[PDB]
Parts: structure tokens; sequence; C-alpha cells
């Protein structure tokens, strides 16, 4: 998740 | 890029971008339309509006560098798009920090049909 929208 | 923004949010609020701010209210994540539900949601509305002033830039994928000067967020010199993107992200992070007190789990995974689409930036 962490790296996005 | 989303990488910098998500890190900025974590440092400021302690919450993770996803899933805390990825699908909150009507404007946090698939921001699109409706009337902002609360302060945090207004934070995203204005943030979405901030990216809107940069048509030829690419906020989601363009990376910028930034530092912390005693808790203070400082955008380092980069391209024009990078400087302006960082400024937009910086605002949202502060806005989020400013409305943590009224953040409501009641707004996580908020359904689409409940968004009364009409705020012009």
């Amino acid at each position: 998740a962490l790296a996005s929208k | 890029s989303l990488l910098e923004f998500g890190k900025m949010i974590l440092e400021e609020t302690g919450k993770l971008a996803i899933p805390s701010y990825s699908s909150y209210g009507c404007y946090c994540g698939g921001c699109g339309s409706g009337t902002p539900k609360d302060a945090t949601d207004r934070c995203c509305f204005v943030h979405c509006c901030c990216y809107g002033n940069l048509p030829d830039c690419n906020p989601k994928s363009d990376r910028y560098k930034y530092k912390r000067v005693n808790g203070a967020i400082v955008c380092e010199k980069g391209t024009s798009c990078e400087n302006r993107i960082c400024e937009c992200d910086k605002a949202a992070a502060i806005c989020f920090r400013q409305n943590l007190n009224t953040y409501s789990k009641k707004y996580m995974l908020y359904p689409d049909f409940l968004c009364k689409g009409e705020l012009k930036c």
C-alpha cells in the first residue's frame, strides 16, 4: 500500500 | 510523488497515507465530487485543487526532495513542477495535522453516492 494513492 | 507525500503524512500525523487518507470522505483519494464532509476532507479538496493549478506537471510520479528543519517542512530546490508540487503536499500534511482532533473513522471507505458534487475551486 504505503507507496501510493 | 506519492512516495514523498505518504512519508510526509506519516511523519506529521502518525497515520499511514493508505488506508487512513486513501479513501476518506469525498475528496481524499478518489477525490472527484461532492461537498467536503469535514475539516480533513476539506484538506483533500484544497489539495486536489492545488494539483489542479499545475496542468503540465505530474504530482503522482514526479519526485521532489524535502527536509525537516526542526519539525518544519522545507522543500528543496528542484524543477518548477517539483517545487510547486512539494508546496501543495506540504500544505495538506499541515492541514491533516491541524484536523487530527476531528478525524472520524465514520468517514473511512465513504460511499460514492453520498457525495453532493458541487464545490468549484
